[PDB]
């Protein structure tokens, strides 16, 4: 069915080694579920009706004069999305444990606002957001965003949870903060983890049970 | 030439300029035939299928235009109705053997983009106005030349995409789509869909 | 063809010097030389656009070129050679028939009678040539050639009769001037006066007439209404001269005392030309506050009724401030559109020069403004340059309207090009806005040079586009790209033709082009180790020829854009060429630096194509010279050049007492 | 005031002969890298087409990109970050150089534009909408939100989100303008369009941006009696393609043409510059004759609604050879002008004007009155101020490249508290951004260093607990680089770098353990480990290891084996520290820091658990006995040291039992040796005021890999990167790509841990 899919990925050294495994087990099947059957080179962008994928990659504060979030424009090709998922290079990090989840979520919110101004042929669609993270959030409010500046991760994930965006978390290391954020993004009113170590909670989307 | 010979050879070839000047039909680039379907091709209009150049006797220093690809002659012949066998007799095509002749393919693409330009001029002042006649003849001619693999479909389409990229030629795109529909509807079952 | 297209008004001595130079560079026989002059003149006449350019071309061929030949005869058995060249030309029947169709008469007859009058040709030669031409020809309005050939004596006699204001009879002056304002008569007089060197005296005469009719004397309406018309006729013809034949014929070039005339200052500070953009709030456009209120009250009174004493220079200087206050009043809203129509009618009605002064200030002011702020002021031009106000015209109104519409076309054209606005006065601007709107300018340059090579000669339109590209991309870009397009030729014939054309193209600004060529292009080709594969024998011999022709012609020693731009230019050639006669003249510095480079290349190891280049450069320096560019050669080159392989010594040495010692050393020890 | 920090000259590669000079470009990035071109002219003209990258802390090492530019390079332009470099020459050809393998020594351009034949005369990156303003009157305000504040600027061409596109805009010598937009994918969209319909010469041009996402491009044709025209450009993307919309703005003429006394002099406009990109309303023009010149400042200010009026002009100068505008974005209003005149803060109010004699004038922004004068004792053909505007770099009319320091009060003497507050304000500005602070360390005297360090720590406190998170390693790097500059404080820098390294190991080891099941939830196993190690003060290692759920601390025994060298460094540093206890040395700070000793305890406990899982991961100690448990011995001594410092308000001097037991440690084990990171070759310690270093390019006035702790040989065979600030060396490509702990190696791909860039070092070949 029509879907506005937004992936939010932590592009840091953590999630570096574990990303290839996560993609085969969880991310790639999730794209197929939105796009029935695996994509191969015939899928064309430009159908404004239909499922539209997008990436948001974020970083920590060690990329000091560079920007924090790299966003990609929406595509209707699942194949271009797969090439974008290959094209991420995980180079960041340093002496820290946290990352800028608030930035990635705020730009995901701006993506969903631009999607909502885009699709008017349908009032509401399946608005799905995934967060592929390996790290607890920073305590910084969001700085490099307009209309969602000065907001912590809890406020932003409340605004994700209300208005009916289906929020999911795929993490290769089981963590408390990520679980708390997932519990908070509750939509108004099954073991999918193939590996025991992986923590995967999916509010929306169907992934083969393992 | 090599930097040690230099003038010694170059001036020598320049003294063979008058002999080449004797052996040149003057205004040969601008002489055009009347296309008859009769066959029995006069061998004056034969071009080289590799490079669209006139076949020249000798190694003389001929005039600078005779070393250029004669695209004007080939476009004039392709724009005429019933110039099917004459283009094969020009470019040496044989129809027992399929070849993917490239310069024919590029000339057909440039003919399509010229038709698209001339359709985008107005096409609405005169209803017939030679535009839709040109598109019908383009349909027939291009069906034959892509069908026997003298040219190929996907290289033609993507080169056509590179010519129309950014030029902003949109008023008669329906005609171009119609011509492509003639190819696809003619030969979808023979080739794979990736073509 | 260049001297015909750009400076018809140039002196013949510069052209004779340049042509004798070209005849000495490439050794040209005299019959082929004069044949190329006549062929160029006729081809340029045929390719001329209809209008003033055709009159100018008829004058250049009929009057200036015969005078040039006379000067060549004095400087140089010329009659036999010019007769040979005329038979050479008379073989070319299609050229002469195309010319005769444009001339509407046999133009070769007028040429042969004119060259008979000047004394280039004997009379028997003239008569058998006209017999041959009539035999080859066998297989109500006067044409322009008769009009021009008879109009040049009228130029001299009109000078001598209007020295004295027709014995101070202004009614007579007005009638004769109205006859001049009639169709094409002014243009005929100006073309004849330009081709024959008498445009300066003509401009002095109309300027002095203007100064006489500026103030006026105690008068009733009928005498003053003549004096204001004399101001209009003199002003409008002076503006037409300055817009057609350049502004430098209007200048006085030495005014002892402060009494510069009104028109010279107005043209200096207030009239748009091609390369002149004007400051609308220059102090020239703000004369007073006292007179301008009297003038706006004057324009709001009614029909002036007070033309009996106006001091027209003061009025014309004050219109700019007047229409500035009118514009401020209309921008606030305190003035209605209908009163604006009344003020524009009071300006443009009785005297037409007021409209020209106002439109000049309006063009400056609209050029400074932004996009959205312009909309009102353009309407002012639409009313000032509109069709005629009627029923109170003094006399000769339609002809002044026609001349004024031409002047306002050439004033407004640039501003009305910036925003797409059609004012539609009714070609009169045949070579204007020639470049394509979006295409990068190297494609323009390479296409025009490709067509000039494939023809074999340079058109008039091609000369104008080459001028605009030299002004636009600058000298270095121009000369470098044309030399690149030379160096990718591979044939001997095309390289020699390209060089013979590029010399004439570089004659737009020969001096600056030689500084760029021998200073930047050639040292960059000789010093770069990757570049000198481009210096192979086919293009390389041609390039060495072009460099030495450029060096000689710049040493022995021209358009108005080029004059303005070299006056703009600041550079320190002492700092550019540090160098390890004057030697503060930059060309001597470039030549000394180039010869140091040539000696360094000849002396070094690793002989390649660049060594062949500097060999060829020195050989055509020897051959092209009469005797001096080679005065700057270092004396070590005398030794080294025969180390790398007689006359190349004995010419290059310049023969000082120490110079004999180096000469006798090299020649004996070959 | 002005002091020449250093003068770097080419050796024997000057004396350009027989080919005339060319104008030079110069560009100082946010990271301190100068990109510049010079007229070398020896055996090739490509020696005038090489782009030299000079890291400003190690100038001898000059990289030389052989750009494939067939004509002379007009413009160089760094990114808004410091990571890409745009270079454009005559005849089109804009190239966009990016780093290769994140080395500052290898550049390669894959992306570029081309408008063939037309010379590029202005070039700029597009604006990304980030702009901040510095309130100097709030320098003491104790919160960084009050001192530096973002000013709500809009980026030209936002694309589907808040995210700006990156791209450039160039202006040719014809009327053409071109915009190239880089996609997030490798695609690039180009579009060219004429500026106005009247196509004309553009001999000088400049580009500023506005709020609202409009570019404002100023054109002049050099004649100085013709108007300096202005165009508003608006970029858009229509469905696949870039689209440029231009509109004429009010032009200006220039004074000294309406002077009417002698108006004919100064006939050439030679420099046109907006006062800063994103400050589009003020314009600096420079008319010049052959000998004299005039600079002028103009402003658009409205009343004809918009109209250019003059602000100020100089009287008469020498011929201005180069112009450098500042980059520090001061707040520029009236109160801040007052307080920056009272407290003599002058970093953002200066332009530098070189002249055709030796002199250089630092002149005011608003009313161009000369603030300082530096006589060279030959002219500056290119100048550039720094991002904190304390130093200006400049290329001369020879091979010489010089760096001058401008004092922040321009030579007027200040009391020490004001100089402290100025330099502290600038270091805080470099801390909030990510810019480099090297130019500040040009101005730090030794005698103030310690006081400055104190102020940094007091400003590291009293921020709002997320700033303290994000400014940790930046303030450790700034503390180390400051403490390098004084002989009293030179001993502590090693400690700071090991402190960085300790945290860099500690978190990563606590990052690797993925808890297989969540027992006692809401605490991650890093925090469970820290809680358990801080409440259990048992001196034995077994009694701590028992209570720590050791089925959770499991790895795959492959990465667990590959962690051997980092665990070796942990054990060796602990042993070195405890043996160093009886004695100012490389370990003196750690003996009294309770937190670092706690971290070392936690790592020893997880090392013990991982050794029980696989015994090959353990560090090795050459023991002078065979019935010994060396790990338990070191843990006993570490707990007995740490219980000294984990007390509340303690400062307990260590008792004599620990002293004699740690005297016995060289008897029981062999204390190996250690490499300490800041191998100092930085110039700032070497420099002195009033003495300039005269350097040659390429002359440069127990080998370990410090990040993966591998011993290279005597003369190492594999090639290496060196950090540009601390000096740590790593080998360039990983030794075993299969067994590589990518959680540790992928942290330092783009930078070092101290923050500086990597820089490829050449092999010896002895
Ligand atoms: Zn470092």
């Amino acid at each position: 069915v029509v879907a506005d899919v937004v992936f939010v990925i932590e592009g840091t050294a953590n999630l570096g080694p574990y990303f290839e495994g996560l993609r085969k087990h969880y991310l790639l099947p999730a794209i197929e579920y939105f796009n029935g059957g695996p994509p191969a080179e015939t899928d064309f962008g430009g159908d404004y009706g239909g499922t539209q994928y997008s990436l948001v990659v974020f970083n920590t504060v060690d990329c000091a004069p560079e920007s924090y979030v790299q966003c990609h424009a929406p595509t209707s090709s699942a194949y271009e999305f797969v090439t974008w998922l290959d094209g991420i290079k995980f180079m960041g990090g340093g002496g820290e444990s946290c990352s800028l989840i608030a930035e990635g979520l705020s730009t995901a919110l701006q993506l969903f606002d631009d999607f909502k101004k885009m699709r008017e042929q349908i009032g509401q669609t399946h608005r799905v957001c995934l967060l592929i993270c390996n790290s607890p959030p920073y305590l910084l409010p969001a700085v490099e965003s307009t209309t969602y500046s000065g907001c912590t991760t809890e406020n932003l994930v409340q605004q994700i949870g209300e208005r009916g965006i289906h929020f999911s978390i795929v993490s290769p290391r089981k963590l408390p903060a990520l679980r708390l954020l997932f519990e908070k993004a509750a939509p108004p009113a099954t073991d999918v983890s193939q590996d025991p170590r992986h923590m995967v909670l999916v509010r929306g989307l169907v992934l083969p049970v393992g | 030439p090599h930097w040690l010979l230099g003038n010694l050879v170059s001036d020598f070839v320049d003294t063979f300029r008058p002999t080449a000047r004797i052996n040149s039909i003057c205004g040969r680039c601008s002489l055009l035939p009347v296309v008859n379907n009769s066959g029995a091709i006069c061998n004056s209009w034969k071009l080289d299928p590799a490079t669209l150049r006139f076949p020249l006797k000798g190694l003389l220093p001929y005039d600078k235009d005779l070393f250029e690809p004669q695209t004007a002659l080939l476009r004039y012949v392709l724009e005429q109705p019933y110039s099917r066998d004459m283009v094969c007799n020009m470019l040496g095509l044989n129809k027992q053997h399929k070849q993917r002749c490239p310069v024919l393919e590029d000339q057909l693409v440039d003919l399509v983009v010229y038709a698209m330009e001339r359709s985008e001029t107005e096409e609405k002042f005169d209803d017939g106005g030679t535009s839709q006649l040109l598109w019908q003849h383009l349909s027939s001619q291009l069906i034959f030349f892509v069908l026997f693999q003298f040219a190929s479909f996907p290289h033609m389409v993507l080169s056509l995409h590179q010519k129309l990229a950014g030029r902003g030629l949109i008023k008669g795109r329906d005609h171009l789509m119609w011509v492509l529909l003639q190819f696809i509807s003619g030969s979808i079952q023979k080739n794979a869909l990736a073509d | 063809l260049l001297e015909g297209t750009m400076n018809l008004t140039g002196e013949t001595q510069s052209l004779v010097e340049q042509l004798t130079m070209v005849k000495r560079m490439q050794h040209i026989p005299t019959p082929l030389f004069v044949l190329e002059i006549w062929k160029a003149c006729f081809v340029g006449l045929i390719e001329s656009p209809e209008g003033t350019e055709e009159l100018k071309w008829t004058a250049f061929t009929f009057l200036k070129i015969p005078q040039v030949l006379v000067k060549l005869k004095k400087y140089s058995d010329f009659t036999e050679d010019v007769n040979c060249a005329f038979e050479f030309l008379l073989k070319l029947t299609p050229l002469l028939d195309k010319a005769d169709q444009r001339c509407n008469c046999d133009c070769t007859n007028f040429l042969l009678q004119e060259c008979g009058k000047q004394g280039l040709l004997s009379e028997a030669s003239v008569n058998n040539l006209m017999a041959k031409r009539k035999a080859d020809r066998e297989h109500n309005i006067q044409p322009n050639i008769q009009l021009i050939l008879r109009a040049e004596p009228t130029v001299t006699n009109i000078l001598k009769t209007m020295d004295a204001d027709h014995s101070k009879s202004p009614e007579g002056l007005l009638g004769v001037l109205g006859h001049m304002l009639s169709g094409k008569s002014l243009d005929l007089l100006l073309a004849a006066a330009a081709a024959t060197g008498k445009l300066k005296s003509f401009a002095r005469k109309f300027i002095n007439l203007n100064e006489f009719t500026t103030y006026g004397s105690e008068e009733s309406t009928k005498p003053a209404s003549v004096r204001a018309l004399l101001f209009d006729i003199s002003f409008l013809m002076l503006c037409h001269v300055a817009q057609t034949y350049g502004s430098e014929v209007i200048l006085s070039e030495s005014r002892t005392g402060a009494e510069v005339p009104f028109f010279e200052t107005w043209m200096q500070t207030c009239m748009p030309e091609e390369g002149k953009i004007l400051n609308p709030d220059h102090p020239c456009f703000r004369p007073d506050s006292t007179k301008v209120e009297s003038l706006v009250a004057l324009l709001n009174n009614s029909s002036e009724m007070k033309l009996v004493q106006m001091k027209w220079h003061e009025a014309c200087l004050s219109i700019s401030a007047a229409i500035l206050e009118i514009l401020n009043a209309w921008e606030n809203g305190v003035l209605a559109f209908e009163s604006i129509q009344k003020i524009t009618d009071n300006i443009k009605g009785k005297v037409c020069s007021l409209a020209v002064c106002a439109v000049a200030w309006l063009v400056a002011h609209v050029r400074m403004l932004g996009l959205d702020e312009r909309e009102k002021s353009l309407q002012m031009i639409r009313q000032l340059a509109g069709p005629l106000f009627s029923e109170n015209t003094l006399q000769f109104y339609n002809e002044r309207v026609v001349i004024m519409n031409s002047i306002l076309e050439r004033m407004c054209a640039d501003v009305l090009q910036q925003t797409a606005t059609q004012i539609k006065f009714p070609d009169t601007m045949p070579y204007w806005n020639l470049l394509p709107p979006k295409r990068p300018i190297k494609e323009v340059l390479t296409d025009i040079f490709a067509k000039v090579l494939e023809k074999g000669w340079v058109d008039s339109r091609s000369i104008h586009i080459f001028d605009t590209l030299l002004h636009m991309g600058g000298v270095y870009w121009f000369c470098n790209n044309l030399i690149k397009e030379l160096l990718k030729e591979t044939r001997k014939e095309h390289t020699l033709r390209a060089v013979e054309l590029l010399y004439s193209i570089f004659c737009l600004d020969m001096q600056q082009v030689t500084l760029v060529l021998l200073g930047h292009i050639l040292p960059g080709l000789l010093t770069d180790s990757s570049k000198w594969h481009s210096l192979m024998d086919p293009p390389g011999t041609a390039l060495a020829k072009l460099a030495v022709w450029c060096a000689l012609s710049s040493y022995s020693s021209a358009s108005t854009r080029q004059k303005k731009r070299h006056r703009e230019d600041i550079e320190d050639y002492i700092s550019l060429f540090p160098l390890d006669v004057n030697m503060r003249d930059p060309l001597n510095r470039v030549l000394a630096n180039l010869f140091l480079l040539i000696s360094s290349i000849l002396g070094s190891r690793t002989a390649g194509p660049h060594t062949q280049f500097v060999q060829w450069f020195m050989e055509e320096c020897v051959d092209c010279l009469e005797q001096s560019v080679l005065q700057f050669m270092p004396f070590t080159t005398v030794s080294e050049l025969v180390k790398v392989s007689k006359v190349v010594l004995a010419i290059t040495d310049l023969s000082l007492p120490l110079g004999r010692q180096v000469a006798a050393k090299a020649i004996a020890a070959l | 005031m002005m002091d020449l920090a250093y003068v770097c000259e080419w050796e024997k590669w000057s004396k350009s002969t027989h080919c005339p000079s060319v104008p030079l470009a110069c560009a100082w990035s946010c990271r301190n890298l100068i990109a510049f071109t010079m007229d070398l002219r020896s055996d090739d003209q490509d020696l005038t087409r090489m782009i030299h990258i000079l890291d400003t802390e190690h100038p001898w090492d000059l990289h030389s990109i052989p750009s494939e530019h067939h004509e002379a390079i007009t413009c160089l332009e760094w990114d808004q970050s410091g990571s890409r470099l745009l270079s454009a020459d005559a005849d089109g050809q804009i190239k966009c150089w990016s780093m290769a393998d994140h080395l500052a020594n290898s550049w390669e351009s894959s992306v570029g534009s081309l408008v063939e034949g037309d010379p590029i005369v202005a070039l700029s990156w597009l604006h990304n909408g980030v702009k901040l303003a510095l309130h100097v009157e709030k320098s003491g305000a104790s919160s960084f939100g009050e001192k530096f504040s973002r000013v709500k600027f809009s980026p030209s061409l936002t694309l589907f989100g808040g995210k700006p596109m990156e791209g450039w805009i160039a202006v040719t010598v014809s009327g053409l303008v071109t915009v190239s937009l880089l996609k997030p994918s490798g695609q690039v969209l180009t579009s060219t369009e004429s500026l106005c319909r009247l196509r004309g010469r553009v001999a000088l041009a400049d580009i500023a941006f506005t709020g609202g996402g409009n570019i404002v491009v100023a054109t002049a044709d050099g004649s100085s009696a013709s108007p300096v025209q202005f165009y508003k450009v608006c970029v858009s993307v229509v469905s696949e393609k870039c689209r440029i919309d231009t509109e004429i703005l009010p032009s200006l003429f220039m004074r000294c043409t309406t002077d009417l006394n002698r108006k004919d002099k100064f006939p050439a406009i030679t420099h046109l510059k907006f006062l800063a990109r994103d400050m589009s309303e003020q314009v600096l023009l420079c008319a010049s004759s052959q000998t004299s010149s005039i600079v002028e400042c103009w402003s658009l200010r409205k009343e004809t609604i918009l109209k250019w009026r003059i602000l100020s002009a100089t009287n008469d100068l020498d011929r201005v050879s180069a112009v450098a505008l500042p980059k520090l974005p001061i707040s520029l209003t009236n109160t801040d002008l007052k307080v920056a005149s009272d407290t003599q803060f002058y970093p953002g109010l200066g332009l530098a004007l070189a002249f055709h004699d030796g002199s250089v004038h630092i002149v005011h922004r608003l009313s161009l009155q000369t603030m300082a004068v530096f006589y060279s004792s030959v002219h500056l053909k290119a100048m550039q101020l720094s991002w904190t505007s304390l130093a200006l770099v400049g290329i001369d009319s020879h091979g010489k490249l010089s760096v001058l320091r401008l004092s922040p009060s321009m030579g007027h003497p200040l009391e020490v508290g004001l100089a402290l507050r100025h330099l502290l304000f600038l270091l805080e500005y470099c801390m909030v951004t990510g810019y480099d602070w090297w130019d500040i360390l040009l101005h730090v005297q030794p005698s103030m260093v310690q006081s400055l360090v104190e102020k940094l720590h007091e400003e590291y406190t009293r921020q709002t607990a997320a700033l303290q998170q994000v400014l940790s390693t930046r303030i450790l790097a700034m503390k180390a680089s400051l403490c390098k500059l004084s002989p009293c404080t030179v001993t502590r820098v090693c400690d700071y770098h090991t402190k960085l390294f300790l945290i860099a190991i500690s978190s990563t080891l606590k990052s690797l353990l993925r808890p297989h099941f969540l027992n006692t939830p809401d605490k991650s196993p890093g925090d469970r480990l820290t809680e358990i190690c801080t409440k259990i003060t048992d001196v034995d290692i077994d009694k701590v290891m028992i209570n720590l759920k050791t089925e959770e601390f499991v790895l795959d025994m492959n990465t667990l084996q590959a962690l051997q060298q980092l665990l070796q460094w942990v054990g060796d540093f602990v042993l070195y520290l405890l043996a160093s206890l009886p004695n100012l040395r490389p370990g003196h700070s750690f003996l009294r820091d309770g937190t670092s000793l706690g971290m070392l305890r936690e790592l020893m406990v997880v090392i013990r658990i991982w050794g029980l899982l696989k015994p090959s991961c353990l560090p090795v100690y050459t023991a002078t006995s065979d019935t010994q448990d060396s790990m338990s011995l070191l843990f006993r001594l570490l707990t007995k040291l740490w219980i000294c410092c984990r007390d509340e308000g303690p400062a307990s001097e260590p008792d004599e039992a620990l002293v004699d037991e740690c005297c016995l440690l060289p008897s029981q084990l062999l204390i190996p040796s250690l490499d300490w990171l800041p191998a100092s070759d930085g110039l700032v310690s070497r420099l002195q005021p009033k003495q300039p270093l005269r350097l040659q390019f390429g002359r440069a006035p127990p080998k370990i890999d410090h990040l993966r702790r591998l011993h290279l040989g005597a003369c190492p065979t594999e090639e290496c990167k060196a950090c540009t600030r601390c000096g740590c060396v790593t080998m360039l490509k990983s030794p075993n790509r299969t067994t590589a702990v990518k959680q540790w190696e992928q942290r330092w791909i783009k930078n070092c841990l101290c923050g500086g860039l990597w820089w490829r070092v050449p092999l010896s070949y002895p």
